[PDB]
């Protein structure tokens, strides 16, 4: 064949930190089913969203917003540990329909989506010749944030590791960690992934005791 | 392999 129904631009969903994950892949062709699993950003979550997106560009922000619905009934358990599988659907018409469920609980939910929504083609130009144009930045925005939730969780983990012992040591042990999780804290508003690299090292340092 | 979805509002 000389043509083919494609879905010109990837799809896909918003995952943490606000980084796009994509899903359908651009100028694929159509009907198409296609699944991936998810769990929980962190501890102790009994809801997600699914934000449904549009583009190419590695902020959500910077792509076109479909839609959106939430996933609740979730077991509280600890982040990562919940399944919850999503998949994006489009029929031959162009018709596209996203659901979640999570495996455990069963709890699932669904969205459909028209075929003319999203981005016309002057638009859809535009998209792919600026995620080209911002490769570079949208690389480092996508490492940035690898890094932010790396650090995000080292610091639930850490602080959850303290508030569990009692012996947390000389509480010298335990005042380094806590001046080390601030200057950390800080470190993960900023834009700089080395800086807060820099911090979790430092803090992975006077945590010694701790990590023992 | 395995992401994260946030919570809701």
């Amino acid at each position: 064949v000389l043509l083919l129904d494609v879905t010109p631009l990837s799809l896909g969903i918003e995952t943490m930190g606000g980084v796009m994950t994509t899903l359908i892949a651009k100028n694929t062709t159509i009907p198409t089913k296609h699944s991936q699993v998810f769990s929980t950003a962190e501890d102790n979550q009994s809801a997600v969203t699914i934000h449904v997106l549009q583009g190419e560009r590695k902020r959500a922000a910077d792509n076109k917003s479909l839609g959106q619905f939430n996933l609740d009934g979730i077991n509280p358990a600890p982040r990562g540990m919940p399944q919850i599988e999503v998949t994006f659907d489009i029929d031959a018409d162009g018709i596209l329909h996203v659901s979640a469920k999570d495996k455990n609980s069963g709890k699932e939910q669904k969205i459909t989506i028209k075929a003319s929504s999203g981005l016309n083609e002057d638009e859809i130009q535009k998209m792919v010749r600026d995620a080209e144009a911002n490769a570079e930045a949208d690389r480092k925005f996508e490492e940035l944030v690898q890094t932010r939730n790396q650090g995000d969780h080292l610091l639930h983990s850490t602080r959850k590791q303290v508030e569990e012992a009692g012996d947390k040591l000389p509480a010298d042990d335990k005042t380094a960690i806590e001046s080390a999780l601030t200057a950390l804290e800080t470190a993960l508003k900023g834009e700089d992934k080395a800086a807060i690299e820099a911090k979790m090292q430092e803090l992975a340092q006077v945590s010694q005791k701790l990590m023992e | 392999k395995l992401y994260a979805l946030p919570r809701p509002t």
